[PDB]
């Protein structure tokens, strides 16, 4: 298999971690 | 009939059957005749030899008298009759000796172990364990090391002398016992530990396992992650089985993944999983993740996306002719 | 129907309990002496 | 001539096996003993090889000499290098988990386990679960300077990310390793030094934790120190102002039967967090506990 | 009376020779469950977990919050702090009480 | 002196490929035109 | 050992030296000579015992303990270095044809 | 070496005796020896 050099993602690990931040306090609300 | 009985021993049979039969015949008259201590006097003498008797019981040279002491039915019949004839000291003693003349096989060790928990004692069974591993080491104690590793469950050994236990018996062992044996370590990890532990376990397993049994035990980490912590610490092992799995089973994983990141909203990483499976895929040879790239697209994908995506097909197309 | 999860005492091995008679007879002989 | 023509360990442990199965024991001791002698003074006291020790140490078990096979083991394990004596430390552990007695065999694996936190700790300094387990076994072990140094180390492992997860790691090291102080060394002194450190070393401008201030407020109630308690949580309060400490603070004060102070903390996290309707149905629960309906 | 003081636990009794554990093998007489027996429900256990989930995640239309995050960050480090504060806690709540006697006998 | 020791690796290291000789057959060997082109590093230019 | 011997086997397969394969080819030729026959090495040990007695190189005395030793004087008997007749050494019929027929045997290989 | 001499000092006597041990390979007879057991026997 040929290296496939994938693309960084717009979203990263620090910005799932807030957005599952708010998704845990608007669920606790 | 005892004289009759010392003239046959006496006689050199050509098998040493023979002779430990009519020995057996002999104690089993004594027994009947209320003499129990005497058949048992007469098994001993009869299984009778210095400390490093070594002479092979096959060996057609040696009398079947002097090619005695390594009989495995004799010395069996001489332990069940001291068995509930004597205490636990004489059954310890008969024991010794037979592993002495190395005639014990791994359910001669477990009958050991089965006779020192029927007297109360659980360290002479592990004793019992770690001699029967280490007579037999790679196949013939497996069991006897999934034997013991649930009589240590059983037993509730610290953590420390747990933990080593596991280590030495998946040091070496098969990869078909390895799989259960790891298992069976990051539950007790998990159970009596922290869940890293567990978690390090599961990753030494998904590099060390059979090639039939590694998308299970990739599978079972994933779930194992994903029900002790986040999913998106599977999202970079997952990446490792891409780079570890078989053909089929890297495409099976890429399409959990792709699911995975359609469900977390990872559209981007999701597309590119579906390119890089349909890049490790033939279209006419998998018409079913082309399939799914299709349904993946029109749930999330443009005209231009399902251009590219036909243009990968037609690419595949040539690429497979 | 739930089990009656009845209290096993702890298996306490030949180690254990051969530690605890000769710590009793040690007690005893002291004692004696 | 073989052992003088060619004196490797391989060739005296063929001599060895060959003396076993065909001559005396006694024969067997001294071909080992003059293997060990000859390799003694010519490569030095420091090159000897264990695996003469480990198969001379096997042939006294199935000779059945115990004593003679842990006088072995241990001279091998004195007199020669750690790092050339894991296969040897390992058969050393095999033999008291084999034939030996509970507390030799729980020595070697606490051995074992030691040099393995040892290895890990060495390979990742940031490792804080090796660390713990490392500091769990010392305890077990029951040595307090082992621990305590065990601890030092620990802390000194200073994360230099300010993420969240190293920083709630690093806090819960501390936190253990204070448990470890208060249970089993008894140091309330330490303890106090230990959570003063970690207060002050927490860069509590980027990153604070309840959960550390907690756990000292708990460990000044543990020592009956109701003032410094107070004022930890009042400190706690006013450089970071959280749910979770005000409400840790609002159940201490009505613990100790504080109306007006529990009253004060509610009003305070009402003004800090107006938007909280939790902090305020509690503040309306207690005052209907208190029997105070306007 | 032959058949009467015999463990019967390796001999066989009726082919007067040694039991053979390739028709019986010990491993049925265990009274628990041995590895071949674990490591086995886990995996299916997990398989139906996954298989729920997934028919959770098709059945709703929105992500839920407790479906990436099901457990608090450091989690295991919050369960090992609960389980070595068990004399600890009860320390501390003694303490309190006897505060609490205290300060009602300072005011009675 | 006693003969060094030779592992499979250095037999396999000192092994000499046959000369894919792209001007002379004294033989008149039919050769591969794979073979052919093997040596020439034209093949290994980067054009930039 | 058997599994560790094939598995050596297989992994001396590969030519690394000529020492190996002289000693790979000795290990095999000894392997087919089958075992020995202790019996005939029995009566030529038991022969030139006797010649040697009767040559005075070996002695024969009836020890303390009524044990039949036998001591040389030189050491021609055990290593027949020291004896200038190993050139008078015969051997029969049947080895010299034994040699021959594995050497024919080779070739045919 | 002191580790010779260290360990020799560390052993202790062994608790099986084998004083009546013959040699676990009956050497067939006769016995012949070197020049150097005529006044070993």
């Amino acid at each position: 298999r040929k290296p496939l050099i994938l693309p960084a993602p717009q979203v990263s690990d620090s910005e799932l971690d807030e957005i599952v931040k708010m998704g845990m306090i608007g669920e606790r609300a | 009939a005892r004289i009759i009985m010392e003239k046959a021993v006496k006689v050199p049979f050509k098998s040493v059957n023979e002779l430990a039969d009519m020995w057996i015949e002999w104690a089993e008259m004594e027994l009947r005749n209320k003499n129990f201590d005497e058949a048992v006097r007469i098994m001993a003498k009869a299984t009778q030899a210095p400390k490093r008797s070594t002479v092979d019981y096959f060996d057609e040279s040696l009398s079947p008298q002097q090619r005695v002491h390594k009989s495995w039915k004799l010395w069996s019949f001489y332990v069940d009759l001291v068995e509930s004839t004597s205490s636990l000291e004489e059954t310890r003693k008969i024991y010794e000796r037979i592993f002495e003349l190395r005639i014990a096989t791994p359910q001669t060790v477990v009958n050991y172990a089965n006779l020192l928990e029927e007297h109360h004692y659980y360290e002479e069974s592990f004793k019992i364990y770690e001699r029967g591993l280490d007579l037999f080491s790679y196949p013939v104690a497996f069991e006897l090391w999934n034997l013991y590793l649930t009589k240590a469950v059983d037993r509730k050994i610290s953590i420390e002398r747990l933990r080593d236990l596991f280590e030495q018996a998946i040091t070496d062992c098969p990869p078909k016992f390895a799989k259960v044996l790891y298992l069976m370590y990051g539950n007790l990890e998990e159970e009596r530990g922290l869940a890293r532990h567990a978690m390090r376990i599961y990753e030494r397993a998904t590099r060390a396992v059979a090639d039939e049994d590694r998308a299970d035990m990739f599978n079972f980490y994933i779930t194992k992650s994903a029900s002790n912590f986040g999913l998106a610490s599977t999202r970079p092992i997952y990446e490792r089985a891409i780079a570890t799995l078989p053909d089929n089973e890297a495409r099976d994983m890429c399409l959990k993944f792709a699911d995975m990141e359609k469900r977390l909203g990872e559209i981007d990483r999701a597309r590119a999983i579906y390119g890089h499976a349909s890049q490790f895929c033939d279209p006419r040879t998998n018409p079913e993740f082309w399939a799914k790239w299709e349904q993946f697209e029109v749930q999330h994908g443009n005209e231009d996306t399902f251009k590219e995506m036909l243009r990968v097909k037609r690419s595949v197309q040539a690429k497979y002719n | 129907k739930q089990e009656p999860k009845t209290q096993e005492e702890l298996e306490e091995d030949a180690a254990d309990r051969d530690r605890r008679e000769r710590e009793l007879r040690e007690a005893r002989e002291l004692a004696e002496r | 001539a073989y052992t003088q023509v060619h004196p490797e360990p391989r060739t005296w442990l063929k001599w060895a096996k060959f003396e076993e199965e065909f001559g005396t024991a006694d024969m067997v001791r001294d071909v080992f003993q003059s293997a060990i002698q000859y390799i003694a003074e010519t490569l030095g006291d420091d090159a000897v090889d264990e695996r003469l020790f480990i198969a001379f140490a096997r042939f006294e078990t199935r000779q059945k000499e115990y004593e003679r096979a842990r006088a072995i083991y241990k001279f091998g394990l004195d007199n020669l290098p750690r790092s050339r004596s894991m296969q040897l430390h390992a058969q050393y552990t095999t033999f008291e988990k084999q034939f030996g007695d509970k507390e030799g065999v729980e020595d070697v694996v606490l051995t074992k386990r030691r040099r393995l936190y040892e290895e890990q700790v060495k390979e990742n300094p940031k490792n804080y679960d090796v660390w713990f387990d490392f500091a769990r076994l010392e305890e077990m072990g029951g040595d307090p300077d082992r621990v305590r140094e065990v601890y030092e180390r620990a802390i000194a492992q200073v994360p230099p990310t300010q993420e969240k997860r190293h920083w709630r790691r690093y806090i819960f090291l501390f936190l253990f390793y204070a448990i470890w102080e208060e249970k089993d060394a008894k140091n309330i002194e330490r303890a106090r030094a230990i959570y003063d450190t970690c207060l002050n070393l927490i860069p509590h401008k980027k990153f604070t934790f309840a959960k550390v201030w907690i756990a000292k407020a708990h460990f000044e109630i543990r020592q009956g120190n109701l003032t410094a308690a107070r004022k930890t949580l009042g400190r706690a309060i006013g450089m970071c102002p959280k749910d979770k400490l005000f409400r840790e603070y609002i159940a201490i004060e009505q613990k100790l039967y504080e109306f007006d102070r529990c009253r004060t903390l509610y009003e305070k996290h009402a003004l800090f967090n107006p938007a909280n309707c939790q902090t305020w149905i509690r503040w309306a629960e207690l005052e209907r506990g208190l029997d105070d309906l306007d | 009376p032959v058949l009467q003081h015999l463990s019967l636990r390796n001999y066989d009794p009726v082919t007067r020779g040694p039991k053979l554990g390739f028709e019986a093998p010990p491993t049925e007489n265990l009274n628990t469950l041995t590895l071949e027996e674990k490591a086995a429900a886990l995996e299916a256990e997990a398989r139906r977990k996954a298989q729920e989930e997934q028919e959770a995640a098709a059945q709703a239309r929105g992500l839920d919050i407790t479906t990436l995050q099901p457990k608090k960050p450091n989690w295991d480090l919050k369960r090992e702090f609960k389980q070595r504060m068990a004399v600890l806690d009860v320390r501390t709540e003694n303490a309190i009480a006897r505060m609490v006697r205290e300060r009602l006998a300072e005011k009675k | 002196s006693p003969p060094r020791k030779l592992t499979a690796e250095d037999q396999e290291a000192w092994r000499i490929p046959p000369p894919v000789s792209m001007w002379k057959n004294p033989k008149g060997f039919t050769i591969p035109l794979d073979k052919r082109l093997a040596a020439d590093g034209r093949q290994l230019q980067e054009v930039q | 050992k058997r599994m560790k011997k094939k598995e050596a086997h297989r992994d001396d397969t590969a030519f690394r030296d000529y020492a190996r394969e002289a000693e790979k080819t000795y290990k095999r030729q000894i392997r087919n000579m089958g075992a020995p026959d202790l019996e005939k090495y029995m009566r030529e040990k038991l022969s030139a015992i006797e010649k040697a007695a009767a040559a005075g190189t070996l002695d024969i005395i009836e020890t303390e303990d009524g044990e039949m030793i036998a001591v040389d004087k030189d050491g021609t008997f055990f290593s027949t270095a020291n004896a200038t007749d190993f050139a008078q050494h015969k051997p029969d019929k049947a080895a010299v044809d034994r040699l021959v027929a594995d050497l024919r045997k080779a070739e045919e290989a | 070496a002191s580790i010779a001499a260290g360990l020799a000092a560390a052993l202790p006597k062994p608790k099986y005796s084998s004083e009546h041990e013959e040699p676990r390979a009956t050497q067939r007879g006769p016995r012949i020896v070197s020049a150097d057991q005529i006044d070993e026997t």
